[PDB]
């Protein structure tokens, strides 16, 4: 037992001699001579109201003109941003939601919270009638988010230390990850659907392999819990918001942490990242009712979003880059370009 | 220079009533948190208050230095129905809003069902038509005419302005106007201060062994009323029930004070933290 | 296209009449939430209150839990004179009930999922469930019940002298005073009453009466500690009345510290397995309310 | 005992992998930033004539 404990940790210091062995120089005196974005600032174009309370999910379509956003009232709503018309209205079983999707070919809605299951909606159907499609149960602890792979596959992750991989057509778990210790809360797929990471409540987060259902690295650079995760577009970085108020930015080649986003008077938790088109910039929401923009080379501050009442708890970007969308606990979203 | 030192105090009463309900109302209307069921009758009471101390004050003030009527005869009639109808619908949304609260705190549960956006807009145009009607109609139709010289010579003349009426419209409009609202305003604060009573009573018999913010604020609210109001609605009634025994100096400094009232109010009332971070951030 | 426009703003129209009527019935509800340690009676309260509101599998259900208890008892204790000495080992409840409506309510089962329960009283429209997870050392699922209209707290009054499951050396009435703590004090729940059950009352008369096992050995503050002068001993020995008051006094010195009039604590004397609990929610539901009320205006 | 034994097998796994340097991975990062930089409607404002939004 307490032999192999020494072994534990000849790897573990091992891990670190490598990494340490590989900072040439950090990512801001690389960067030094590029010449600043600017001062940025936009203003609200449309806002979407009607929800009955607070809201914790939102997801975009890939014609990037429609959205779904889910509340704690029990309703799950289709928009329409360009006319601000509301185009369904799917009433849930259980009143906690905390998560929805949309799947690539907008057939599809799905949702899950405290209830343990996740469900899947039909919207193209015949005689206009949406119906749960089926129900897949098999799962403990309450789910934190659901991501579609195509109209078959679908990733759940949920707050018994684990993810799972499902199969719409059985019912049934294809393959399950393990090896948190902590709740897991967030996920995000790469852009060609075969990697995904996490990031639990043990300040650490995981790159998983879909195909052989194996953890390969971990990222251990934070002090708190994770609340959110987002994917770098050319597929080999990803940003990481934690509760103690910074934004870290990790990369999979050189196995480092980066780059640290953070500032003094800033003392409230962050729920929510995004990148932009180019991956130039990095939203995040706060719990300061406010979402900030950041740089992504500079770590400089460059513009602040104000128009709530209360705080953020999703945030989007379009697939083309044209629009950002957060809702919040006031049961209003805004859409900004 | 009696005049010029007096008409900076005209002007800033004039000038502080237009300008305080300027916050009250944009406020309301244009923020979104601060719309709510209860809040439509202090818009209601805000416009009335802009009514007056837009259309009554500076004319009365212009009268009283010029020592003359300049408009006619047509104009002084509607400047005094605009007075009596400003006047009546002041007084009589602080009933609705007493019998709002009243409401609330009595019964809980039944609040909800009870009061809705549109039986607040229903009862706000129906306080709204009957404060209309004692003062267009009676007035339009020349029904509150005096028997005497004095009326008749003021009625000829069409460069003076004076206010003479008859006993019975008189009491009439006071009662309709004054009296009922307070003694619904009376009934109904009482009745609030003793459930506040024992509510105070019941945590102290369940944390004891561990009533002076209720009496403050309910003192307050109705003697700013009644020391307002009062000294002029009875003199109202007394220089018509018996002859020469009130002035006019009296009578035109009790109206006035009387007015103030509307100036006041936005003070007492709107004093919500929500409606000082409006006023700040504006 | 004209007409694809028409098409679709009949389809708002429709859509946004419905929740017109969803609002009137959501804003006239309210929410209460139960909690407490495990093993206190959370689901017991939630049956009957079912029961009286609203209106095969359970042989197999009563036999499970037979089975188990016998087998438990006859082997730990090896280690009727086994049952004076059965708060060294763990124990159900329904051992001896069981073994020889009321008989429905001391059935137990596991908790997984949500649980939620609806019922109304003179028209008034009450919605409660409780929330259930093995263990959660964290509750990060607390701050989603910030609008609730008051927490219903359940702990088990009679057991002082048992010690908690996961970990075999705490002591289990500690422990609830622990979990109250951390949830009075917690920054979401800032502006939420608690209604406080102090449950199980029968067993504590049961105890108090034996000889064995007497209070001050648990709680040395106990030998120090005296009836309060305002205390209303109903109908009970007044060493039973004595025994009451102590642990309901440890629950209000936590709360009394904070909340600065904000917060309230409604403790009550209860029995969840007979006592007619229904009014008792509604009466104290209708002053939360009403203080709510008379906080604003600047009344209180 | 048996857990331990897990954790130890999983982190051997980790210890021999491929690694390169921090400058060139902030190269790629830069080059890729610069490369898409001019189709980023949320960095340089679109005109207003073809805005779906506006
Ligand atoms: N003697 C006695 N037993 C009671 C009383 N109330 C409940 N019990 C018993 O205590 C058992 C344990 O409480 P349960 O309700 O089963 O536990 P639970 O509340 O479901 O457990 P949680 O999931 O932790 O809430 C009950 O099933 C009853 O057998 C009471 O007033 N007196
Ligand atoms: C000249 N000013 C008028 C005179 C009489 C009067 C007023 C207000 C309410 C009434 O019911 C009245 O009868 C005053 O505003």
């Amino acid at each position: 037992l307490d032999q192999l404990r020494q072994e534990a940790e000849q790897l573990k210091n091992q891990i670190r001699d490598a990494r340490k062995a590989c900072a040439d120089a950090t990512l801001s005196q690389i960067t030094n001579n590029i010449d600043p974005v600017g001062r940025i600032q936009m203003r609200t174009r449309r806002t979407l109201r009607g929800h009955l309370a607070k809201i914790y999910a939102m997801h975009w379509g890939t014609d990037s003109r429609l959205l779904v956003s889910a509340s704690q009232d029990g309703k799950l709503i289709i928009w329409d941003s360009y006319t601000t018309n509301k185009v369904h209205a799917i009433p849930l079983r259980s009143s906690w939601v905390m998560t929805c999707a949309y799947a690539p070919s907008g057939n599809y809605v799905a949702c899950g919270g405290l209830d343990n299951i996740c469900s899947i909606y039909n919207l193209k159907t015949r005689e206009g009638n949406v119906r749960v499609s089926r129900e897949l149960a098999g799962h403990t602890g309450y789910l934190s988010c659901c991501r579609f792979l195509d109209d078959n596959q679908i990733v759940t992750s949920s707050g018994d230390t684990t993810c799972a991989l499902w199969d719409i057509e059985t019912g049934q778990q294809t393959t399950t990850f393990t090896g948190h210790t902590g709740d897991v809360m967030s996920l995000s797929l790469a852009p060609d659907t075969r990697l995904f990471v996490s990031g639990a409540c043990d300040a650490s987060a995981k790159l998983w392999d879909v195909r052989e259902g194996m953890c390969r690295q971990t990222f251990t650079g934070h002090e708190s819990d994770i609340n959110a995760i987002c994917f770098f577009p050319n597929g080999n970085a990803f940003a990481t918001g934690s509760d103690d108020a910074t934004c870290r930015l990790f990369d999979l080649r050189a196995d480092q942490e980066l780059m640290t986003y953070s500032h003094d008077n800033i003392i409230c938790g962050i729920t929510s990242v995004s990148f932009s088109k180019s991956g130039r910039l990095l939203l995040a929401g706060y719990d300061d009712f406010n979402c900030n923009v950041w740089d992504a080379l500079k770590a400089d501050r460059a513009g602040v979003l104000a128009g709530h009442d209360n705080r953020v708890s999703c945030l989007g970007v379009t697939d083309d880059g044209m629009a950002v969308a957060t809702g919040s606990w006031d049961s209003f979203l805004k859409i900004w370009n | 220079v009696w005049v010029v030192g007096m008409g900076i105090v005209m002007s800033l009463i004039v000038l502080a009533i237009v300008f305080g309900n300027v916050l009250v109302i944009t406020a309301i209307a244009k923020f979104e948190r601060l719309q709510t069921v209860t809040n439509y009758f202090i818009t209601s009471l805000a416009c009335a208050d802009l009514v007056m101390g837009l259309a009554v004050v500076p004319f009365g003030a212009a009268h009283i230095l010029t020592k003359t009527w300049t408009f006619g005869n047509f104009w002084c009639e509607f400047w005094t129905s605009i007075d009596v109808l400003c006047v009546t619908a002041s007084i009589e949304t602080l009933c609705v809003i007493a019998v709002d609260r009243y409401f609330a705190i009595t019964s809980p549960f039944k609040y909800q069902s009870l009061l809705t956006k549109n039986k607040a807009r229903v009862i706000i145009l129906m306080v709204w038509i009957v404060s209309g009607l004692t003062s267009f109609l009676p007035i339009q139709m020349h029904w509150y005419r005096a028997t005497h010289q004095e009326a008749i010579n003021c009625y000829a003349e069409e460069t003076c302005c004076d206010f003479f009426t008859n006993q019975a419209y008189a009491i009439a409009s006071s009662i309709v106007s004054f009296y009922v609202p307070l003694v619904i305003m009376v009934f109904v604060y009482s009745r609030v201060f003793q459930e506040a009573k024992r509510q105070l009573q019941k945590i102290d018999k369940s944390e004891g062994r561990f009533e002076h913010k209720a009496l403050k604020t309910l003192g307050i609210i109705m003697g700013t009323f009644t020391l307002c109001w009062l000294p002029f609605f009875i003199v109202n009634i007394v220089h018509v029930i018996q002859d020469n025994l009130i002035r006019k100096e009296v009578y035109i400094l009790l109206n006035w004070i009387g007015y103030v009232n509307s100036g006041f109010n936005p003070l007492i009332y709107c004093r919500s933290p929500d409606f000082r971070i409006a006023f700040q951030e504006l | 296209q004209r007409n694809e426009e028409k098409a679709q703003r009949e389809a708002n129209k429709k859509i946004e009449k419905q929740l017109q009527k969803d609002k009137q019935v959501y804003r006239a509800t309210h929410r209460l939430l139960l909690l407490g340690a495990g093993e206190s009676g959370k689901s017991t309260i939630v049956k009957q209150m079912r029961i009286l509101h609203v209106n095969a599998t359970k042989v197999q259900d009563i036999k499970n839990n037979l089975k188990e208890a016998i087998e438990t008892i006859v082997a730990a204790m090896s280690n009727r004179a086994c049952y004076e000495r059965s708060n060294e080992y763990q124990l159900i409840d329904c051992a001896q009930y069981f073994l020889d409506d009321q008989d429905l309510l001391r059935c137990r089962v596991l908790t997984s999922g949500i649980f939620e329960t609806k019922f109304q009283v003179d028209k008034v429209n009450f919605h409660m469930f409780d929330v259930g997870g093995q263990r959660d050392e964290r509750r990060k699922w607390i701050q989603c019940f910030n609008d609730v209209t008051a927490i219903i707290f359940v702990v088990a009054s009679s057991s002082y002298n048992m010690v908690i499951r996961e970990d075999n050396q705490t002591n289990r009435l500690q422990e609830a005073l622990n979990l109250f703590k951390s949830i009075w004090n917690n920054r979401w729940l800032r502006t939420i009453s608690v209604i406080l059950f102090l449950n199980k009352q029968d067993l504590l008369a049961e105890k108090v009466l034996a000889g064995k096992s007497k209070i001050e050995d648990y709680f040395p503050e106990f030998a120090r500690y005296t009836t309060p002068e305002d205390a209303t001993p109903e109908p009970e020995d007044p060493r039973v009345t004595r025994a009451k008051y102590f642990i309901r006094d440890e629950f209000l010195r936590i709360s009394t510290a904070s909340g600065d009039g904000r917060h309230y604590c409604y403790p009550h004397f209860t029995c969840a397995v007979d006592t007619e609990n229904i009014r008792r929610v509604f009466n104290d539901c209708r002053d939360i309310i009403q203080r709510m009320h008379l906080r604003q205006y600047e009344l209180l | 005992i048996a857990q331990a034994r897990k954790l130890v097998e999983q982190l051997k796994m980790e210890a021999n992998i491929d690694r390169i340097k921090v400058s060139k991975a902030a190269a790629d990062l830069m080059a890729y930033c610069e490369a898409h930089a001019k189709e980023d409607p949320l960095l340089t404002p679109v005109p207003a004539s073809e805005n779906p939004f506006r």
